[PDB]
């Protein structure tokens, strides 16, 4: 029953601002400090800052400058703002609750990935990867999403909305030209495949797309 | 501020075999209320961190006991028995003694494990793509081991060299192996030009590549 919802923009232009709102379920404002931590392939993992439970803020002091921190303790809001965003600021946004000493609402949110470009939205279209007997070896089956052509990232995608885990390959993204493309994968019994339907479920938040993509035999 | 140094980057261990990462904070990190705030992180791709370790040597809720902390002012270790497949991903060291709170660099876990012989599987362009006027050629290399793979594309007898698009995952969750995607990115009308298409792993578990093909029409 512990969460941290994350609500903010894919995509920033330069020098503008980014907004996010973490809300949390589960435990008090007016009781725990929640933290704002990036994660950029670049510099791994930067702690931004923490708005503690009587609303005092300490902020990392790389940041200081252009950054602010404050919370609505009746609504469990926490809200980060970061001022005139350039290229590299460019990552994954969370807020969390880290740095426990006795309770246990050690939790991170799903993350906000922030893309600071002049570029436009684009959704991915979603093709299917239907097998055919071409794509089977022994008595598995792979089946396959083919994810093409959005911006920015992320997208997810799971299979069978998450039930289907074990034998899942997600491919991580790569540019083609301007527009992304990924594939996952799932393998599967060739006995599941005559009476199962198998769906890939595609998600690009940036768009507010969530594509249901029914894979089935060639 | 603490920089947090972590080794090794990678680390090798045995499917069953005990993994050691190692953090080392530059100067001491015990917070003013005399509690030390180190953490263990571990990162799934594509998944949010979460909380093994923390206070140096507590574990979470959930946690197998596997999994242990240890070490003192400077110098800590996380320990994990009997590493399994479930364990794979990047683990983070963390102190938050000190403001700015800081990160190690991450050290990722990889498992070593028996050989296996890629599956192969190839997928026409759907007819979805094929109405937008783009056509790729998709064909999985499945949960095989080591790493190291080669992929040799054919239309119509003829090799295709260049222009093949190849990501690859980390290691499986499951069973601890490598699963690589290959794609022949053409034109609806490039694609139509030929009939037959093949893709061929060459892997040295087999000195014979396996092999997928389709045909058109
Ligand atoms: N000797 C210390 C002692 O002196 P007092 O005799 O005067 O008590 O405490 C002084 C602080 O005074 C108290 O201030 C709090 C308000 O605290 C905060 C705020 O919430 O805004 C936070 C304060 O920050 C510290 C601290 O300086 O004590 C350091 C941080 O690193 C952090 O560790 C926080 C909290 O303890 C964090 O709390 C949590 C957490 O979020 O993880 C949550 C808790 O539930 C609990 O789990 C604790 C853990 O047990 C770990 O401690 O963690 O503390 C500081 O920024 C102050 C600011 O100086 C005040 O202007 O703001 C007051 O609480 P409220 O009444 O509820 O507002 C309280 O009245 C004060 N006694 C300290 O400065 C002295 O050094
Ligand atoms: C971003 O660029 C600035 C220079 O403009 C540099 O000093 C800073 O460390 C960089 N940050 C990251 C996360 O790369």
């Amino acid at each position: 029953e512990v969460q941290l919802q994350e609500s903010g923009p894919g995509l920033v232009q330069p020098s503008q601002s980014l907004s996010i709102t973490c809300t949390v379920s589960g435990f008090s404002l007016t009781t725990y400090g929640v933290h704002w931590v990036r994660q950029s392939p670049g510099k791994g993992l930067e702690w931004l800052g923490v708005i503690w439970s009587g609303g005092t803020t300490e902020y990392n002091a790389a940041f200081i400058s252009r950054l602010s921190i404050s919370k609505d303790n009746s609504k469990s809001q926490v809200f980060f703002k970061m001022n005139s965003l350039q290229t590299n600021d460019t990552a994954i946004y969370f807020c969390v609750r880290m740095r426990i000493t006795t309770d246990w609402f050690a939790y991170w949110g799903q993350g906000t990935l922030v893309t600071v470009s002049a570029a436009k939205t684009t959704p991915p279209s979603v093709y299917p990867l239907a097998p055919g007997s071409a794509a089977q070896t022994n008595s598995m089956v792979t089946l396959g999403c083919l994810v093409k052509g959005y911006f920015p990232e992320p997208v997810t995608v799971t299979w069978n909305s998450g039930s289907l885990s074990s034998g899942v390959h997600t491919f991580p993204a790569v540019l083609q030209s301007d527009l992304y493309t990924l594939s996952s994968s799932v393998t599967v019994p060739s006995s599941t495949w005559p009476s199962e339907t198998v769906t890939c479920n595609v998600a690009h938040p940036a768009s507010s797309t969530k594509v249901d993509k029914k894979i089935v035999p060639r | 501020d603490v920089l947090m140094t972590q080794t090794p980057l990678s680390l090798p261990v045995s499917l069953g075999d005990q993994a050691s990462i190692s953090c080392r904070s530059s100067q001491t990190i015990v917070h003013k209320n005399g509690n030390t705030y180190l953490e263990w992180y571990l990162q799934k791709p594509g998944q949010s961190p979460k909380l093994l370790i923390y206070k140096v040597s507590n574990r979470f809720s959930g946690v197998p006991d596997r999994f242990s902390g240890s070490g003192s002012g400077t110098d800590f270790t996380l320990k994990i028995s009997r590493v399994e497949a479930a364990d794979l991903g990047v683990y983070y060291c963390f102190q938050g003694s000190h403001v700015p709170y800081t990160f190690g660099g991450g050290t990722k876990l990889e498992i070593k494990r028996a050989d296996a012989a890629p599956t192969v599987s190839i997928f026409p362009p759907s007819s979805e793509q094929l109405t937008s006027g783009g056509a790729s050629v998709v064909c999985f290399l499945n949960n095989f081991y080591p790493k190291d793979i080669n992929v040799k594309w054919k239309i119509d007898g003829s090799e295709r060299q260049n222009g093949v698009l190849n990501s690859w995952t980390d290691q499986d969750s499951k069973d601890s192996t490598y699963s690589m995607s290959s794609t022949l990115t053409l034109t609806k009308d490039e694609y139509e030009r030929h009939n037959s298409y093949t893709c061929e792993a060459t892997h040295k578990t087999s000195t014979s590549p396996i092999v997928k093909s389709f045909n058109r029409n």
